[PDB]
Parts: structure tokens; C-alpha cells; sequence
């Protein structure tokens, strides 16, 4: 499947040692199927495969 | 979490206060006062009648 239309917003952080961050990402898809996430800089990791 | 006020001495009016603590809701309580007493400390000198 592709996705065409995305925004990022960001309602909180606290730079801890443990995961101490959210973000909510919109999107339009053409069918139902599974995608993967990943990030394009190095200070910053995310847990979700 | 510690939170401090000043409160004038009337009775009879209520007062509000703001709570704020990142990452979660704001929160507001309200107060208000009914009595306050003061007391000496006493002794006998002698009586009459």
C-alpha cells in the first residue's frame, strides 16, 4: 500500500532515560495492509517495528 | 508534588489557584476560610469582693 498526505504534531517530551515522548502522524492510504517505521537521525530512536 | 499560595485573611470569599505540572492537564482548586481564633496565656494575681 502507499500513503500519500501526512502531518506530525508533537503534545509532549521530557528528555529522560526512558521513552518520554509521543507524536500523532496523519495519513491516507490506497488499501489495508502492513507497513514498517523508521528514523532518519541517530540522536533519536523509536520503539515500534 | 509541592505547591505553594498566599491566602488574605477574609471570611466569607472564595479564592482559586492554578496547578500546572508539565506533561499532564492543568488542575484548580478553590479554597476558602470560616473561623480563625487567637488565645492568650493566663495567670492569677488575687480577687476581691
Amino acid at each position: 500500500p502507499s500513503v500519500t498526505d501526512m502531518s506530525c504534531e508533537v503534545p509532549a517530551c521530557t528528555h529522560s532515560s526512558d521513552f518520554g515522548g509521543v507524536a500523532i502522524i496523519k495519513y491516507t492510504a490506497s488499501k489495508k495492509g502492513k507497513c514498517a517505521v523508521h528514523s532518519m537521525t541517530n540522536a533519536v530512536t523509536i520503539r515500534e517495528a | 508534588y509541592e505547591h505553594v499560595t498566599v491566602i488574605p485573611n477574609t471570611v466569607g470569599v472564595p479564592y482559586k489557584t492554578l496547578v500546572n505540572r508539565p506533561g499532564y492537564s492543568p488542575m484548580v482548586l478553590e479554597m476558602e476560610l470560616q473561623s480563625v481564633t487567637l488565645e492568650p496565656t493566663l495567670s492569677l494575681d488575687y480577687i476581691t469582693c
